[PDB]
Order: structure tokens, then sequence, then C-alpha cells
């Protein structure tokens, strides 16, 4: 993990931005990364959203 | 990356200025005057 890091996060300005970013953040699913990469090139039948 | 930039950094802990540190100047310390 290293999008909300760089140091410096201890910084009393930061810790409103800190939960922001971390509340928005997903784990590396091995699978649910391929699905996107397919959903790309892959035709649709349902209008999804 | 600017030079004069509030990095919210604590060298331990010099960014952190205080007053009331002017009192033992004044009334508990001595100096050499007054080799």
């Amino acid at each position: 993990k290293r999008y909300f890091p760089e140091n410096l996060e201890q910084n009393q300005s930061a810790a409103r931005l800190v939960s922001a970013v971390k509340a928005r953040a997903s784990e590396a699913d091995i699978s649910s990364i391929h699905l996107a990469i397919a959903r790309e090139v892959s035709p649709m039948f349902n209008v999804h959203e | 990356k600017p030079i004069i930039e509030r990095q919210g950094e604590t060298v331990d802990g010099l960014t952190i200025i205080d007053t009331s540190i002017v009192w033992p100047i004044l009334c508990q310390c001595t100096y050499p005057l007054v080799e």
C-alpha cells in the first residue's frame, strides 16, 4: 500500500484528507483486475451502470 | 518542489514555536555580567 504515502502523514493538516482517500480504497483481488481488462472489449446485453 | 514549504513534519520538535519561554530569561537565569 502506497498512495496516501510519501511519509509526512504525521501532519495534523492531512488528517481530513487522510480518511477521504482511505475510505475510497480497494484491494488487489486478482480476479477483480482481470474483469476490468476483459469488460473493455467484450460485448454486452444488459445496460450496466 | 519549493524550498521554504510547510511540509507538516516534526524534527523533534522545532516547528512548534513556543512563547512563555520569556519568563526564565528575566527572573530565573543569571548572566556572566553582574573572566
